[PDB]
């Protein structure tokens, strides 16, 4: 399962740091 | 198996969460 997990984990964390990226960036808005 | 997309997750979250944090 070496390949299977390497490349389907690629896009995991691609969801990952999307989710976390605009979860940071909204107070920004809100105290802005 | 396991330890592959394990250090993977650590990797590229920690090199993230860093640009984020700065950034933002």
């Amino acid at each position: 399962r070496k390949n299977r997990r390497l490349k389907q984990a690629k896009e995991e964390a691609q969801a990952e740091i999307e989710q976390y990226r605009l979860q940071r960036e909204k107070e920004f808005k809100a105290k802005e | 198996a396991e330890e592959e997309f394990n250090i993977e997750k650590g990797r590229l979250v920690q090199t993230q969460r860093l640009k984020i944090m700065e950034y933002y």
